[PDB]
Parts: C-alpha cells; sequence; structure tokens
C-alpha cells in the first residue's frame, strides 16, 4: 500500500498566521496519463470529510483563496496563507493513484493561545453513589492550554494505575482553552479502607505540579 | 447536486450481521469507483471496501476481509456493505464515499449490552465548580443542561466514556461565582432518548 | 454543488 505520511501532525496556529503541512508518498503518484492524483481533505470538527485540493493544486468548489497546494511525485505541501478560525479542523492528504484509496495521519490544526494553567477541583463520590455500592472519584482541569497534561491519582499515599480514565474538552471557540475530566472508580469496599483521596495535575502552566484533595467522611 | 445518504447502521451483538446502504445521486453512479471509510473516535480515515465502476474487482484490508462484502447496483444506485461476524473494533462511524465527495456517515454499535437509563449523581462544590455525574446508561447519545437551558456560559460536557461494564459515563460541569452558592439553585437537566429518562438532579452543596 | 471529478484513476 501506498503510505502517506504528514507532518506536523498537530498544528496550532496563532490566528492571523499562515500554516503550512507536509505531506510525503512511499511511491510516485503520477498516473499514467500524467496526472498526479494527491489530494488534500479537511474535516471541521463534528462534521464528514470534505474534499479541499485535487490533484495537487486545484481548489475544490467553495474553497477561498488562502488555500492552496503545491508539489510533484513524492512531496506535497498544502498552504494556508492566513489562518482563519472557521479554518479549523484535521486535514488528510490522500492519495488515489493506486489501489488501496490511501490517507495520511491526519494534522489537526488548533488555535495557538499563550499557555494557561488549569484550575482543579476533586470531587469526592455522592451519599447516593456510595449507597448503591460504588465510589467514583472525579478530578476537573479546567480551562488550560495546551492540551498536554497529566493527572495521577494517590490513594493514602499509594499511587494508583489502571483503575481511572480521562476525557477531554474540544478547543472552546471564545478563549481557546482545553477542560479535561479525570474518573477514579473503585468498590464501595475499597473506598471505606482508605482515607486520603489525592488528585495530582501536571501542566505546563504549573511550576510545580499541583494536588487537590479529601478525606473521606468531611 | 451529489448526495450519498447511508442508512443500515445501529446497535448490533458481537457475532452478529449489519447491512450498510447507500443512496446515491446526483451523477452518473455506474462510471465511478465507490468505498466504504470508517473512522472511530479521535481516530484516523480507516479504509474499509473499494470497488470500481461495475465491480468488477474488489479490495479489502485484512482488518475486514473475509468478514465484510462490498457489493454495487447500478441500476438503483445504491452501495452495499455486508457486515459478518461483527467484533468490537467494527465500532466506528462508516461513511459512503466518492473520493470527491462524503455521506454524512451512519454510527455502528458492536456491543451486547440492553437499553439502561442512566443514575445521576451530584458533583458537590472566586469561582466555584460543580457538576452532574451521569453514569451507567446505554446506548450514546446523552442531553445535558442546566437550569433548563438558561446555564450555558462555563458549561463542560465532557464525550462519553465506555466502562468495563460496556456502560458508557460522562460528566456535566460548571464553573460559577462561589458567591451565588446560596442565592442560586443549580440543577442538571438529563436526557436519555433511548430508554426514555429525564432526570433533574439538584446540585448543594455538602 | 454539482461537479462530479474523475477521482480514482482507475476511471481512466
Amino acid at each position: 500500500d501506498i503510505v502517506m505520511t504528514q507532518s506536523p501532525l498537530s498544528l496550532p496556529v496563532t490566528p492571523g498566521e499562515p500554516a503550512s503541512i507536509s505531506c510525503r508518498s512511499s511511491q510516485s503518484l503520477v498516473y499514467s496519463n500524467g496526472d498526479t492524483y494527491l489530494h488534500w481533505y479537511l474535516q471541521k470538527p463534528g462534521q464528514s470529510p470534505q474534499l479541499l485540493i485535487y490533484k495537487v493544486s486545484n481548489r475544490f468548489s467553495g474553497v477561498p483563496d488562502r488555500f492552496s497546494g503545491s508539489g510533484s511525485g513524492t512531496d506535497f505541501t498544502l498552504k494556508i496563507s492566513r489562518v482563519e478560525a472557521e479554518d479549523v479542523g484535521v486535514y488528510y492528504c490522500s492519495q488515489s493513484t493506486h489501489v488501496p484509496w490511501t490517507f495520511g495521519q491526519g494534522t489537526k490544526v488548533e488555535i495557538k493561545r499563550t499557555v494557561a494553567a488549569p484550575s482543579v477541583f476533586i470531587f469526592p463520590p455522592s451519599d447516593e453513589q456510595l449507597k448503591s455500592g460504588t465510589a467514583s472519584v472525579v478530578c476537573l482541569l479546567n480551562n488550560f492550554y495546551p492540551r498536554e497534561a497529566k493527572v495521577q491519582w494517590k490513594v493514602d499515599n499509594a499511587l494508583q494505575s489502571g483503575n481511572s480514565q480521562e476525557s477531554v474538552t474540544e478547543q472552546d471557540s471564545k478563549d481557546s482553552t482545553y477542560s479535561l475530566s479525570s474518573t477514579l472508580t473503585l468498590s464501595k469496599a475499597d473506598y471505606e479502607k482508605h482515607k486520603v483521596y489525592a488528585c495530582e495535575v501536571t501542566h505546563q502552566g504549573l511550576s510545580s505540579p499541583v494536588t487537590k484533595s479529601f478525606n473521606r467522611g468531611e | 447536486e451529489v448526495q450519498l445518504v447511508e442508512s443500515g447502521g445501529g446497535l448490533v451483538q458481537p457475532g452478529g450481521s449489519l447491512r450498510l446502504s447507500c443512496a446515491a445521486s446526483g451523477f452518473t453512479f455506474s462510471s465511478y469507483g465507490m468505498s466504504w471509510v470508517r473512522q472511530a473516535p479521535g481516530k484516523g480515515l480507516e479504509l474499509v471496501a473499494s470497488i470500481n465502476s461495475n465491480g468488477g474487482s474488489t479490495y479489502y484490508p485484512d482488518s475486514v476481509k473475509g468478514r465484510f462484502t462490498i457489493s454495487r447496483d447500478n441500476a438503483k444506485n445504491s452501495l452495499y456493505l455486508q457486515m459478518n461476524s461483527l467484533r468490537a473494533e467494527d465500532t466506528a462511524v462508516y461513511y459512503c464515499a466518492s473520493g470527491d465527495y462524503w455521506g454524512q456517515g451512519t454510527t455502528v454499535t458492536v456491543s451486547s449490552a440492553s437499553t439502561k437509563g442512566p443514575s445521576v449523581f451530584p458533583l458537590a462544590p472566586g469561582t466555584a465548580a460543580l457538576g452532574c455525574l451521569v453514569k451507567d446508561y446505554f446506548p450514546e447519545p446523552v442531553t445535558v443542561s442546566w437550569n433548563s437551558g438558561a446555564l450555558t456560559s462555563g458549561v463542560h460536557t465532557f464525550p462519553a466514556v465506555l466502562q468495563s461494564s460496556g456502560l458508557y459515563s460522562l460528566s456535566s460541569v460548571v464553573t460559577v461565582p462561589s458567591s451565588s452558592l446560596g442565592t442560586q439553585t443549580y440543577i442538571c437537566n438529563v436526557n436519555h432518548k433511548p430508554s426514555n429518562t429525564k432526570v433533574d438532579k439538584k446540585v448543594e452543596p455538602k | 454543488h454539482h461537479q462530479k471529478l474523475v477521482f480514482f484513476a482507475e476511471d481512466v
């Protein structure tokens, strides 16, 4: 199969600045008719992929002038002369010269903004939930940038693993920040044979990792 | 107007069968190649099956080869995907595609879980944070709102998570002035259409 | 709205 690899795979762009995306094919995409079937897709958040540029440089319908494409053989580039808020999403390069039809990994273009430290909150399991036989401990990381963040659970100073799940929001349209939730799940019995529950957060906006905790029964 | 409308998605038991249909219009269908492409949440575009003009010749990656069949009806102008022996990794959004056009996609969920309404638990609270834990429901989706659609600013409803039990879970949070944690009520309106459940959980401190 | 491309090379 023809391998399509893009770079970068994550592209934060300051509004007003241009953007470039590299795309390389493992073999030449020049078909027997001299045409090169290298294409570009844009998939806006919560939507189907739409053809942006076909055959290296030709703009599809509706595509603004700021989008342009170039390249030959195995090397190709997609340029956005000035990134607008509407251009947010994932860009795929793709070839249709060979079978099978293949895609690149996809480059997610986001809005670049100043580093923002997360606000951290911890939530003990409700007395309702505890009654039903289960305990969920939730940790919220609110409005931070960039997306990169580490969350560690500590039950009585013991590092937890394998019993938590995370969930991240898509970049907010107003403040360009993310929010993240980490949910620690334990049996009611396990939850009661311990006392201290702590959420520890590491982020670029934090000089040192912050810790929000509670004691069971307060 | 080129059009690609898919059908046949939904819930399937493991090892069961599902058949996808794609209604095409607006162009001479019989003259072009067609494909089914799928996508997992937060994942890339994965080719599932291709088929040429007359079909003719087909392609399947080893991921689905031997279990999936792609076929074509150049009278109805319809594209089909016959899915047999479905497993958990077959769970995705499936797109009917012509390369230059993509349908809106149809969702396929391979699970043996049964329809269940969520239990809603409080996430008790110069700004404070409070929320609701909407746990153990099936299947997707769920709708969450705060104060009957009056509280919208600062609301974060996280994407759902598939637990080991086979049941989905999500949280919905919102940050508000801590000076209002006594002069303001905070109720999350949760709705789960599959089980037809409506829950208005009050989120009080303490 | 109505443009149709010969997209896949297999279609000459």
